[PDB]
């Protein structure tokens, strides 16, 4: 019973962990981070240069 | 734990006067004890008001037998109103046989003690304070906690506890200053000072220290071999007038 | 006895497959983190953010 | 709502020539959010006025 | 997997003690009741409903005492035993006379990077979730019935063993919702049984995102009224003892209210204290009744009071200060606790005995963080947990 109660304790544990939660974040925040930086270079270059 | 039951007297007796014949009547040896020092009420100097003269004797055969233990321990003065009181340990036959000698012998009669808040925080000052061979006072602290009890309709609060860690007792005495009574200076206005409760006023029923002593109004009680002297002084005092 | 052996052996499946992802997901958060934008790229109205 | 509501846009021309307005935004909502709108219209004037502080 | 109980289902369950435990039960409650019982299960009378009802209206008409008629539930009309849906309704009743002989216990909702999330629980919804997820594990029975003066849902939960040929039952756990709020209150047990319940709850709560409970208190609460003031949805939830009149927010009229009964217009005439320290050194019945009345608004908020007359709006049984101080440069601490029916109100009379001084009362030590132990830092509380 309490390795069934164990296991399910760390089951939710692990999903509502914040270190969970704040790769999430972490992955939004990256992926956003490059995209501003490439679009913003790209223009650059096109209003500049040909 | 020993137990300590105090006891007063009326008058001032003699006491030596006959260890011989203390004896028949108990059917074993019993010693004396005779001794005197100084307790200085003010470390500066002392009258001749701290002139204190102490009794000490026992009745007992078997030191293997350490629960059947009894120690009777004299002390006051011959000037004012009360001179002197008593206080024993333990129960057995030999606490009162003795006492029934001298009931009918001086014409004293006993009368149990009374302790109340003006007096039952100034015992542990005492307790804590500590003398060297060389004469020199320092002082070993202790974490006292306060027993409040009280009296109320629907029992809404009926006991309610103080706890001060020692360090802390360190860091308040050290603010005010060097003083000879930490207690008066360091702590009981402290508990005032902060949370607005008189504890003198208020009901006490114990004034516990860290594994030295246990006061509580109905009987003292002390994990000691024997009681100091100050101790006694000051209940002294405070049985007076 | 049989049936809950079967929802233990279940479960702690799940789990590893949940944790094994968190793990394989840190792994990643580092990998985008570094290499892609403190390179030479970086943009300097985003160098104030960076600092 | 019922409180007053505020929009910001801006839109950049080279010689009458109009650029996508789809990219524009974009350039306009992040920047001023990375560094709020009293700091951010300022760098707009920055990058479209003076390209060549850039490069 | 059909381990649930219905209700034609009759558990094994001991004959004395439910003989004593319908006895606390008053006749009224015990007249009506056997009446829905056998409108839904029957019994073994040889009668019909309407056959039942003149042969107990002629106990009642004659002032028979409560023992003979429990002694005819158990031994004519229910011989065999009690089922669970007449188990269930026999405690719903109880709860509502009695509340006093229940404990509570709160518990915190909270998901993702800590934000409390209020539960929006259906009860259609979380019956047949919550038995689906229990029945895989063990034989569950869950019946839930709404408070008829409070706005919070009771939800009655047990949990059966096999052995005495059939089964039998355990002790119940009681969980409770409140209409809109993100703590829960589930009554306190420390048993394998107790640990999967409140665990199997989270998860069918949890259907949206990861949801965890966390256990706010440690002491519990004596009465489910005294915790719903206290943690539940109210508007003395935060403000209590001294402030407990912004709560009430009687003092302010409304603005198109007249003008001429304003406070301000009108006045009011107080005491003047003296900051200098008299109370150590230590008369008019005009100065005396101030003294009264000035205790009377610390403790309480109100010069009227809010509801003998010493008892608090919400009694607390346990509280544990810590009070933390530098003095010399150096962290000086004491700890204060107390025991006691009504802490607060006890201490109350204290003052108005003058054991201790009125003016120096800490705010905490006024009433303030009602049932609410922790530690004061710097002028500060700090919850404890």
């Amino acid at each position: 019973n309490q390795q069934i109660i164990s296991v399910r304790n760390e089951i939710q544990e692990l999903k509502a962990g914040k270190d969970w939660h704040d790769l999430q974040n972490e992955q939004a925040k990256l992926n956003d981070k490059v995209k501003l930086n490439k679009r913003l270079n790209d223009l650059t270059s096109t209003l500049l240069g040909k | 734990p020993y137990t300590w039951k105090f006891l007063g007297i009326s008058k001032q007796l003699s006491l030596e006067n006959g260890i011989a014949k203390l004896n028949q009547l108990l059917n074993l040896e019993v010693d004396l004890d005779i001794q005197t020092i100084r307790v200085p009420s003010d470390p500066d100097g002392g009258t001749a008001a701290d002139e204190y003269i102490r009794y000490e004797m026992r009745l007992d055969i078997s030191n293997l037998d350490e629960g059947t233990y009894s120690k009777f321990i004299f002390l006051g003065n011959s000037k004012m109103e009360v001179p002197m009181f008593l206080c024993y340990c333990g129960t057995d036959n030999r606490n009162e046989v003795v006492l029934q000698w001298l009931k009918a012998e001086y014409g004293v009669i006993m009368w149990p003690i009374k302790f109340e808040q003006k007096t039952m925080i100034k015992l542990a000052d005492a307790s804590i304070v500590h003398v060297t061979k060389e004469n020199i006072e320092q002082i070993t602290w202790f974490s006292s906690k306060l027993y409040f009890e009280p009296e109320t309709q629907d029992k809404n609060l009926r006991q309610f506890s103080i706890e001060i860690p020692r360090e802390s007792c360190e860091g308040l005495a050290l603010g005010y200053g060097n003083t000879m009574h930490p207690y008066n200076d360091a702590i009981v206005p402290y508990i005032y000072n902060e949370t607005g409760m008189a504890v003198e006023r208020l009901p006490l029923t114990s004034v516990i220290l860290a594994g030295h002593t246990k006061i509580m109004r109905e009987s003292i009680v002390t994990s000691t071999r024997s009681l100091r002297n100050r101790v006694l002084a000051v209940v002294l005092q405070s049985i007076q007038f | 006895n049989e049936r809950l052996e079967a929802i233990l052996s279940r479960e702690q499946n799940l789990l590893e497959e949940t944790r094994k992802l968190c793990m394989n997901l840190k792994t990643n958060n580092k990998k985008r983190l570094t290499e892609k934008l403190i390179q030479k790229d970086l943009h300097p109205v985003l160098n104030k953010a960076m600092e | 709502c019922f409180l007053p509501m505020s929009k910001i846009s801006i839109a950049l021309w080279k010689g009458g020539e109009r650029f996508n307005q789809i990219d524009l935004d974009e350039i306009c909502y992040g920047l001023i959010k990375e560094y709020g709108v009293k700091t951010g219209l300022k760098e707009i004037c920055n990058v479209c006025l003076f390209p060549d502080m850039y490069a | 997997n059909e381990l649930r109980l219905e209700d034609n289902y009759v558990p094994t369950s001991d004959t004395l003690v439910v003989f004593k435990q319908l006895m606390k039960l008053p006749v009224t409650v015990l007249y009506d009741l056997t009446l829905s019982w056998f409108a839904k299960f029957g019994g073994s009378f040889d009668g019909d409903i309407y056959l039942l009802t003149e042969t107990l209206d002629l106990l009642i008409e004659k002032g028979v005492r409560r023992n003979v008629i429990v002694n005819r539930i158990l031994y004519v009309y229910w011989p065999d035993g009690l089922n669970v849906f007449q188990l269930a309704e026999i405690d719903c009743h109880l709860m509502i006379s009695k509340p006093e002989k229940f404990k509570w216990l709160p518990s915190k909702a909270l998901r993702g990077d800590g934000k409390p999330y209020v539960v929006k629980l259906q009860p259609a919804k979380f019956i047949e979730n919550l038995q689906t997820d229990l029945a895989k594990i063990y034989h569950c029975h869950v019946y839930m019935f709404k408070h008829p003066s409070l706005p919070v849902l009771i939800t009655r939960i047990q949990l059966f063993d096999s052995n005495g040929k059939p089964l039998i039952s355990r002790r119940p756990y009681y969980v409770a919702f409140p209409l809109n709020s993100p703590i829960i209150f589930h009554s306190v047990d420390k048993d394998i049984y107790a640990r999967l319940v409140l665990q199997s709850i989270s998860r069918t709560i949890s259907e949206r995102e990861t949801i965890i409970f966390k256990p706010v208190q440690k002491i519990p609460v004596k009465s489910i009224h005294n915790i719903m003031t206290l943690l539940g949805p109210s508007r003395f939830a935060e403000s209590m003892g001294p402030w407990e009149c912004y709560a009430s927010a009687n003092f302010e009229r409304s603005p198109l209210h007249d003008y001429k009964k304003h406070q301000g217009l009108t006045g009011k005439k107080v005491m003047v204290r003296e900051f200098d320290d008299s109370f150590l050194n230590d008369e008019e019945p005009e100065i005396r009744r101030l003294r009264l009345e000035k205790n009377m608004i610390k403790f309480k908020g109100s010069a009227n009071g809010v509801m003998s007359r010493y008892s608090s709006l919400v009694p607390i049984e346990k509280v544990g200060f810590t009070l933390k101080n530098e003095i010399n440069s150096r962290i000086i601490t004491i700890k204060l606790k107390f025991n006691g029916n009504d802490i607060f109100g006890g201490l109350h009379e204290l003052c108005d005995k003058n054991l201790i001084n009125i003016d120096k009362v800490p705010g905490w030590l006024a009433g303030e963080n009602g049932s609410f132990s922790g530690t004061i830092m710097n002028g500060d509380f700090q919850r404890e947990q």
